[PDB]
């Protein structure tokens, strides 16, 4: 499915933030007395709008909106984190959750040989 | 955000410009480019703004070098080669490619904001300062000059000819606006700053 | 129920619990990443009386936090400091772990005072508060915030900013009158038409001595 | 080490005209280009990027397609604004490598050029070395031909012409002829004209006597 930018303004350039999880300088830079604050610890970035992937990302999370908000609602927990693992482990169980065979679309082999 | 530059150069002396990033932090997963063209574009080099990965031109393997200084927010670019062909006009410009949050698809992607702009002349030529009415300003030495009327409020019909280098060496140039004829002697006058000698004159 | 976003090549596409296909291969947890969006990109009004617009308190309903690994960068954000008018305070302190939105260019810091008809302060729109890599439902008292949503994706001498205080007057309520505080005796009216650059260009003469507070109003051309 | 040529070098068109410039390279390359303007006196901007896409402030009429070894842009509705020179520009590849700037010009109607002259300056005949300006205006196309008549005689040598680009919003140039001397030569001779002889009724000339 494709996504359509239903929004009433679209801003194509994505100045982003995110932190470098390998960021080592290799010495004395990871140690948290001597390491950055809790401000210097990010690494910016851009993203161009291309091929239509900006305004396409910014109705995604729109519309992720709803069904995020009934899952909060859901659960009891003050800091929900498990949310990309569930996903990870969802998408093994829909390729392993039963037995397997090459004979249909539900499991992936390809044994040529 | 957007990009200021800084910078004659004798021959065999190292031309130290710096690429002054304002506007945003200049560690990032960006790179910074340096773009030059010779009257009558060409890439010079890539400094990578992470981990600081410099890459090169093969025509300038050892005539080149780069630095980054995240302090000062600059980058600066040596030029050691004598070459004396690389009197023209110097840019640098940002490309921060296809990083989808850290995920770096290609690192070389369109050039989206680029430098101000900088001059260079390569030539043994000590700096002659200029001399400005009809306003012409003639004998001066290196280029450029930037004229100004009424302190910049006046900039339509205001028409500024190119730089002719006589042949003392000294350049020559003209500057006159078309205003109306009511208006002469009701005021008026050029403003001009040559930075290279850095000398005003009203 | 809550739907993923894989970027194919050129661009993303939504697939889901329904929709799986053996193309789309994931080797690593690293590739998942929940992203999360300022709402400034969807074209919202951000000046201060109209984002007051769209937050209200309501009681009974049991705040939830979402964690997002990387944000957009925001150019307006809010720090709202409300307190009952008997003395007494609106907001929720910042729980641990919880700190401001961590890329702002205009942090409009809201001191004023509100009736506070309720525990919390949610978003009537449904919108997220977007904090340092977390997304609350609520907005914590003294804490910095912008305005968003979150997706999840499925991938293959210094720059520093500005606060801008402010004195609100019924926050929160249909009849609000908010006052630009340049200084502690020159504060100035606000309106929808003023924007931030504007404000900025305002100490730039507010030039922030016996005259007390002064309330001030501007009529441009 | 990737060579990209563009062409063609040259390219005149009307207001209005489609425009198609053209860069082959000499690899192979995925749909990963970029175009460039560069305006007369000003820094150059980015136009395309990843040969398809628009760059941030870019009017919705460069149009680019093409992918492989050959590539294409196209300005729908030629404006003034738009004379500068576009370039070239590779990725996906190293080195970065640009092509041959196609230099753009305008076409317009026959302009009168509005002649002027300004003899020199008090300040300019102190220090020894008068000189005299014959100014061109708004004029179409830049072939012209100015001389100097200096109580009848043919100025050669000591004139420097200096002929400015199409103007962003006019479209004409303006030529700058200035006639140097030393005062020793100038102070010799009482009238100094400047004759024009342009495409667009007869030679005007514009004289100026002691005063
Ligand atoms: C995901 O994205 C979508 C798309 O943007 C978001 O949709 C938005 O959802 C909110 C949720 O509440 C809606 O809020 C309501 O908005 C209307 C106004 O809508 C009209 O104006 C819109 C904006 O135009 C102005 O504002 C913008 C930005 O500030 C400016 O740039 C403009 O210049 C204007 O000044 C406009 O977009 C609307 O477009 C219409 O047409 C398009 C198609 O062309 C449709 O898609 C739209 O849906 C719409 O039909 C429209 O022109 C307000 O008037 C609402 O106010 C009251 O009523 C609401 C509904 O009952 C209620 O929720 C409010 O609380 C409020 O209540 C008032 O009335 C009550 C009685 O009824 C009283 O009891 C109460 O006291 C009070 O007086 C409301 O604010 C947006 O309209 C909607 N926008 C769109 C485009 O869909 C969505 O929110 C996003 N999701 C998340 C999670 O963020
Ligand atoms: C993008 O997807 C198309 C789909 O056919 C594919 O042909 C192309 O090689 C992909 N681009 C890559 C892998 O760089
Ligand atoms: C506001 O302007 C005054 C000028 O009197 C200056 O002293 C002060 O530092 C300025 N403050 C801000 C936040 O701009």
């Amino acid at each position: 499915e494709a996504i359509v930018n239903a929004q009433p303004k679209c801003n194509p350039n994505l100045h982003y933030w995110t932190t470098q999880d390998e960021g080592a300088a290799i010495g004395l830079a990871w140690i948290p007395y001597f390491g950055p604050a809790a401000e210097g610890i990010y690494t910016e970035g851009l993203m161009h709008n291309q091929d239509g992937l900006i305004c396409g990302l910014r109705q995604l999370a729109n519309e992720t909106t709803q069904a995020l908000q009934l899952f909060l609602r859901a659960t009891t927990e003050l800091r929900t984190f498990s949310i990309l693992n569930r996903k990870a482990i969802d998408f093994l169980l829909q390729r392993w959750g039963g037995t397997c065979h090459i004979l249909g679309p539900d499991c992936c082999i390809e044994p040529h040989d | 955000v957007q990009l200021q530059e800084w910078g004659l150069v004798k021959p065999s002396e190292t031309l130290s410009l710096t690429c002054a990033v304002y506007g945003g932090s200049i560690s990032g997963y960006y790179h910074w480019n340096w773009i030059r063209l010779p009257p009558g574009l060409e890439w010079i080099g890539n400094i990578d703004g992470n981990s600081a990965s410099t890459n090169y031109n093969p025509s300038l393997k050892t005539r080149v070098t780069i630095s980054k200084d995240t302090s000062k927010n600059q980058i600066s670019l040596k030029v050691r080669s004598l070459t004396a062909a690389d009197t023209a006009v110097y840019y640098c410009a940002r490309d921060p490619g296809f990083t989808i949050f850290g995920v770096v698809i290609t690192s070389w992607s369109g050039l989206d904001s680029w430098g101000q702009g900088a001059v260079v002349t390569v030539s043994s030529a000590s700096t002659k300062g200029p001399s400005v009415p009809l306003c012409l300003v003639k004998d001066y030495f290196p280029e450029p000059v930037t004229v100004s009327w009424n302190s910049g409020a006046l900039t339509s019909g205001v028409h500024t000819f190119p730089a002719v280098l006589q042949s003392s060496g000294l350049y020559s140039l003209s500057s006159v606006v078309t205003v109306p004829s009511s208006s002469l002697g009701t005021t008026y006058i050029c403003n001009v700053n040559h930075k290279p000698s850095n000398t005003k004159v009203d | 129920s809550i739907p993923l976003g894989v970027i194919h090549n050129s661009t993303l596409q939504v697939s889901d619990v329904d929709k799986l296909v053996c193309r789309d291969k994931l080797s690593s947890t690293n590739q998942l990443r929940s992203v999360g969006l300022n709402l400034e990109g969807n074209g919202v009004a951000t000046d201060v009386p109209s984002a007051t617009k769209r937050w209200g308190f309501r009681s009974g309903v049991p705040p939830k936090v979402v964690n997002y690994e990387a944000g957009e960068w925001a150019e307006n954000c809010y720090n709202l400091e409300i307190k009952k008018p008997d003395g007494s305070e609106c907001l929720p302190a910042a729980p641990d772990g919880i700190r401001g939105f961590p890329r702002c260019r205009y942090v409009h810091k809201v001191s004023g005072t509100g009736p506070c008809a309720g525990d919390f302060a949610f978003h009537k729109e449904g919108a997220f508060f977007l904090y340092d890599r977390l997304a609350s439902t609520v907005i914590y008292r003294g804490t910095t915030f912008a305005e968003g949503v979150v997706a999840f994706l499925i991938l293959p001498s210094g720059y520093y900013s500005t606060t801008i205080r402010y004195q609100a007057t019924g926050f929160g309520t249909n009849e609000t009158e908010y006052l630009f505080e340049v200084d502690n005796l020159t504060y100035v009216q606000l309106e929808s038409r003023f924007t931030p650059q504007f404000l900025l260009q305002l100490n730039e003469t507010i030039y922030t001595n016996t005259t007390g507070k002064l309330i001030w109003k501007v009529n441009p051309e | 080490d990737i060579q990209m040529t563009q062409s063609p070098s040259s390219l005149s068109a009307s207001v209005g005209d489609t425009v198609t410039i053209t860069c082959r390279a000499s690899q192979s390359i995925s749909n990963n280009l970029a175009w460039y303007q560069q305006r007369p006196r000003r820094a150059p901007q980015l136009l395309i990027y990843a040969a398809s896409n628009l760059a941030s402030g870019v009017p919705s009429r460069f149009s680019g397609s093409g992918s492989g070894t050959d590539f294409t842009l196209t300005i729908s509705s030629l404006q003034a604004e738009d004379f500068a020179a576009y370039y070239c520009q590779q990725h996906n590849t190293l080195p970065l490598t640009f092509g041959g700037g196609t230099k753009v010009e305008i076409k317009r109607t026959v302009a009168a050029p509005s002649v002027f002259i300004f003899p020199p300056s008090d300040e300019q005949l102190k220090s020894g070395t008068a000189s005299v300006v014959c100014l061109l205006n708004n004029f179409y196309p830049r072939e012209a031909k100015v001389q100097w008549k200096v109580d009848n005689a043919l100025q050669s040598g000591n004139s420097q012409e200096s002929v400015t680009e199409q103007d962003s919003k006019d479209s004409t140039y303006s030529l700058s002829s200035t006639l140097t001397l030393s005062k020793a030569d100038y102070e010799k001779h009482k009238v100094y004209a400047c004759e024009v002889t342009h495409q667009g009724s007869s030679p005007v000339t514009k004289s100026f006597n002691r005063g």
